[PDB]
RNA sequence: AUCGAGAGGG
DNA sequence: ACGTCCCTCTCGA
């Protein structure tokens, strides 16, 4: 029975929280769905083999108002800790094929440079990695709400405030929360905070 | 410091070939 | 007694604690690399690889301390007799003259004081290696009776010195009494009277001639 | 302060000799795998020798300047706790009185 | 100076003790080295907390 | 009782100057270095001639 | 201090000045007093510019 | 810690043993090298129950595994894990004399030397790295006492001399929702920008 | 370790083993001098290091006036006449237990009470 | 006047 | 890479 127990809570907790980002970033999943504890999760994905836990949540009834090309995300896991570009094709197919919108592919160790992931216009890929999935970094008491705004909810704040892009504060494509809901160039936000002052400031950022 | 410059540490320095030196 | 001097000489353990690479080398007047303390005891004359040791090592029982001159043994084993050895510090024999001259010269450099060259250069690795075992605490930079300081005196001599210096260079002119007189006065003159300690004039530890202070006796 | 003075230079030679002259092996006749008690002497930064019982070397010195015969300027030391004597005929030194 | 002088000169006298004791007691290796820091380290950290409130 | 030597008397490692503050043995130590050099910003008889 | 016993770590010569500005330091005790304000002394003189710097 | 039971000395008592890194260098009092195809008197009896007369024996510190408290089993086990099977190594008990490692390298006179080091420095036992030393204290922190007020329960916070946040986040029984580091230069690469 | 050199060349010797008959000997690599082992400790680190924790304290030791002297007393001779010092290994841990000296027979012992030193 | 060095005043 | 703000004197090419 070893202690592999301890690998086998690393990548469940890592799963809750892979799956919470789904959630914000505009998909459909429950909370008893992310709530599944391991005694259930292993009962039901066991032995831990990865290729068995891949998924595919679609967007929400609210995200199609005002994100109405937000598609298809297909996630797709692999057990081999490392990847080459070989198992690469197999999984870019899944979305080539199938003409999907984009895709968050996990790696649980190590990826080289065979490079492929952006060839695919028009989807480009997140691709996350389990030993910073496990805890997630949103829950953190100094990480503030980041809200992500439409092209029409953008053009709105750069008329209302007088803006030209460039005057505005910045986030960069590399934020650990940018990546978390997978920011574009040209993506803004509304990092929505309690202020000792205002008691509720609501800064602005665009993402490059 | 003066004197023990002036009276002997001085002379030490001669080194047409210069001997015992003497200041007014 | 005579000059300045400003060759001075390092000799560093190379290699921290959890590296086994701890050789000793050494860096000397005029010579870029630095030499392996083996090399230099060779072309000194002490030439077996453990004849040295007992110039280190004033009680051979510090194995501790032993165990540590063992990779410079083998850093210096490829040159292993007097000649070979200052042939790697370049007719190249000219290595004898900078080990005789220039180095470890408050001592003499009169050549045939080969051995109380060496057992210096042991002498300070020794106290060197006291502090790499804590056994020692490394001394104290910021300690006075370690401090000199030069008055009057000593101050007219570098000046004295240095001065009478392209005197008799000038006079070394007067061929191809009728010498030049000014040049001593006019340079004690100089330095006394700005502050800025001569040096021809080019400056140089500026400040030091300074008008004495006449608003009370005490001052 | 008040009660300082400064050193002046004295010379070292006529000391070098009265060592040689009361317990002194010079170094190329020493080498320590018979005598590793050998304290060490020092005059401005020059191991001129090798002594065995400092004892009564440093004490018929430290009465030797105390009646005249040594420059009272010159500092005596010896450190039993590592074997070593050094003396300065130097010149820079900030002596006070005792 | 009245009996308080009297009295705040036992005070400089008790915390002596209360350094006079963890002397030769820090030299008889009793002293329990403290969470992380040296037994050296310990010795003034904890003594200095007994001049200081000395002093005070 | 190891003693080798006695001091003097210890007013001795004064200065030249502060030297002449009036009781520093019952003074802050930073002010006795200001009466130092500010009895050297005085008046007064500084010779005779 | 060349006064005090070796390898020695009391306080009445660590630097604890035991009497009072009334009473009167003793040389030792009025030596350490002046090491510490030095430092103080070049906290004000030498470091006043670290903060000057900060706000340019 | 975490929620629940962090006014639990204990608990921490093993998150602080649990990443303040320990390594062979932590204990190891003296590491010899030998030739012996098991001539050593006193280990005749640990070795009862093809490789290289190369003997490597580093003795452990009786104090030494207590501050850290580590396992003579488990001490090993990793220098056994590190090299795979191209060490033969074998220890004693914790109950025993004088705890003692061996290990043979299955010419090779400083090939063996080393791993004289490379034992002693890059061979972490009991804790995640960087994190040089740990301290663990009490300070009062205030929060609401159900009846409505606020009240004066304290908690044991894990105090560190070094940073790696990138996966002193992950390890279970903290909060890694509350974590906190000076390193507002490692802070902005964690966890945001804002 | 205690090693030592050749005979003929006074350099020092690197081991090697006698790999038919399973022995070890002193090589020399500037000559071709050899010899066997004495002891099979080659190599040795040593990490916690001990030596010298009382370095330095020879002929008149009781006599560096610096030190002062104790009333305690001696495991042997029981002189309350005898110096001390603390550990002249000048490492940021080592404990401030005193190691004394005898004045009158001139030999070592800690007061440490944790354990009891030798030297 | 200009540059260079020097001691003090907060 | 620059290295707190201002102010009063005094002196050598
Ligand atoms: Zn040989
Ligand atoms: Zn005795």
């Amino acid at each position: 029975d070893q202690e592999n127990e301890r690998n086998i809570s690393r990548l469940w907790r890592a799963f809750r929280t892979v799956k919470e980002m789904v959630k914000d970033r505009g998909y459909f999943i429950t909370q008893e769905e992310v709530e599944l504890p391991l005694e259930d999760f292993k009962a039901k994905y066991c032995r831990p083999q990865r290729k068995m836990m891949s998924f595919q949540a679609n967007p929400t009834e609210e995200s199609i108002s005002k994100f109405p090309d937000m598609g298809s995300l297909w996630v797709e896991f692999c057990d081999e800790p490392s990847v080459g570009v070989k198992t690469m094709k197999t999984f870019v197919i899944h979305i080539q094929e199938k003409n999907f919108q984009t895709g968050i592919f996990v790696y649980q160790n190590n990826i080289t440079p065979s490079k492929l992931v952006p060839s695919i216009p028009p989807a480009t890929i997140e691709t996350f990695n389990e030993a910073a999935l496990v805890v997630n970094i949103t829950h953190h008491e100094l990480v503030p709400k980041h809200i992500r705004l439409s092209s029409d909810e953008k053009r709105e704040l750069l008329k209302r405030y007088r803006l030209k892009e460039s005057q505005l504060p910045r986030i960069q494509r590399a934020d650990p929360v940018a990546l978390y809901l997978g920011l574009k160039r040209g993506e803004v936000v509304k990092i929505i905070r309690k202020s000792e002052t205002s008691g509720r400031y609501a800064s602005y950022r665009i993402c490059m | 410091s003066f004197n023990q410059f002036v009276d002997y540490t001085l002379q030490d320095i001669i080194c047409i070939s210069f001997g015992k030196i003497y200041v007014t | 007694k005579g000059s300045r001097f400003i060759s001075t000489l390092q000799v560093k353990l190379y290699g921290r604690e959890g590296s086994s690479a701890r050789t000793i080398k050494a860096t000397l007047p005029y010579i870029k690399q630095d030499i392996p303390i083996v090399i230099i005891f060779r072309a000194l004359g002490i030439i077996p690889d453990g004849e040295i040791l007992e110039h280190i090592c004033y009680d051979v029982n510090d194995w501790q301390m032993l165990e540590m001159l063992k990779p410079c043994v083998e850093d210096g084993f490829v040159i292993q007799d007097r000649e070979t050895a200052l042939d790697f510090i370049g007719r190249i024999q000219y290595a004898k003259d900078i080990l005789q001259k220039e180095f470890l010269p408050h001592i003499t450099q009169l050549e045939g004081f080969e051995s109380r060259k060496a057992f210096f250069l042991g002498y300070m690795i020794n106290r060197l290696l006291l502090c790499a075992l804590d056994r020692k605490d490394q001394d104290d930079r910021d300690h006075f009776g370690k401090k000199r300081l030069d008055l009057a005196g000593p101050l007219l001599a570098q000046l004295f010195k240095t001065l009478f210096k392209k005197l008799t260079k000038d006079i070394f002119r007067y061929m191809q009494l009728a010498i030049n007189a000014k040049t001593i006065t006019s340079g004690l003159k100089y330095a006394l009277a700005t502050g800025n300690w001569g040096e021809q004039k080019k400056a140089s530890r500026a400040g030091v001639s300074q008008v004495l202070n006449r608003y009370t006796y005490s001052s | 302060s008040l009660m300082s003075c400064i050193s002046v230079g004295t010379d070292p030679m006529p000391i070098i000799t009265f060592l040689s002259e009361w317990g002194m092996e010079p170094l190329e006749d020493y080498v320590p795998h018979q005598s590793p008690d050998a304290t060490r002497v020092f005059v401005n930064g020059v191991w001129h020798g090798v002594h065995r019982n400092p004892a009564r070397l440093m004490e018929t010195l430290r009465t030797l300047r105390r009646k005249g015969d040594i420059n009272p300027e010159v500092s005596m030391i010896r450190d039993i706790r590592e074997k070593e004597l050094k003396i300065f005929t130097d010149a820079g030194r900030v002596y006070r009185p005792l | 100076d009245g009996p308080t002088m009297r009295e705040i000169t036992e005070t400089i006298a008790e915390a002596k003790k209360k350094v006079l004791d963890v002397t030769k007691e820090a030299q008889a290796n009793l002293l329990t080295a403290k969470h992380g820091m040296t037994l050296r380290e310990s010795f003034e950290d904890n003594v200095v907390r007994f001049l200081n409130e000395a002093r005070d | 009782t190891t003693f080798t030597h006695c001091e003097i008397h210890p007013s001795m490692i004064l200065g030249v100057a502060a030297s002449i503050i009036p009781f520093p043995d019952h003074n802050q130590s930073p002010r006795n270095t200001y009466q130092s050099a500010m009895g050297k910003q005085a008046m007064g008889v500084f010779l005779t001639n | 201090l060349p006064h005090f016993s070796k390898d020695d770590y009391s306080p009445e010569s660590k630097g604890f000045v035991e009497n009072s500005y009334l009473r009167g330091l003793t040389p030792q005790e009025f030596f350490f007093h002046a090491m510490g304000g030095r430092e103080g002394l070049i906290d004000t003189a030498v470091k006043t510019a670290e903060p000057g710097y900060i706000q340019r | 810690l975490e929620p629940g039971h962090a006014a639990d000395q204990e608990q921490a008592k093993l998150i602080r043993s649990a990443i303040e890194h320990t390594t062979l260098k932590s204990v190891t009092i003296a590491s010899e090298i030998y030739y012996d195809p098991t001539v050593i008197p006193e280990d005749e009896e640990i070795i009862q129950l093809q490789q290289s007369p190369w003997l490597l024996r580093l003795e452990l510190d009786r104090a030494a595994m207590n501050d850290k408290d580590l396992t003579m089993g488990q001490v090993g086990e990793r220098i056994k894990q590190t090299f795979k099977n191209d060490l033969f190594v074998i220890w004693s008990e914790d109950n025993d004399e004088k705890l003692i490692i061996r290990c043979r390298v299955v010419e090779e006179d400083h090939m063996l030397k080393k791993i004289e080091n490379t034992m002693l420095e890059n061979i972490t036992l009991r804790g995640v790295e960087n994190i040089e030393r740990v301290v663990m204290m009490k300070y009062d922190r205030k929060v609401p006492s159900p009846t409505g007020e606020y009240v004066k329960e304290p908690e044991w916070v894990l105090e560190t001399d070094g940073v790696n946040l990138s996966e002193v986040m992950t390890v279970p029984g903290i909060d890694p929702t509350r974590i906190y580091t000076n390193s507002f230069i490692d802070i902005m690469e964690v966890l945001g920008i804002e | 370790t205690t090693f030592r050199f050749c005979r003929d060349c006074n350099n020092m010797l690197y081991p090697r083993e006698d790999k038919e008959n399973n022995r070890l000997l002193f090589e020399c690599r500037t000559c071709s001098y050899v010899e066997e082992a004495g002891s099979p400790l080659v190599y040795r680190h040593e990490l916690i290091t001990n030596i010298g924790e009382t370095a330095g304290v020879v002929q008149d030791i009781g006599s560096d006036p610096t030190l002062p002297r104790s009333d305690r007393e001696c495991p042997k001779c029981h002189s309350r006449e005898n110096v001390f010092f603390q550990s002249q290994q000048r490492r940021k841990d080592t404990s401030m237990v005193l190691f004394f000296v005898c004045l009158s027979c001139s030999h070592i012992f800690t007061s440490d009470q944790k354990n009891k030193r030798t030297q």
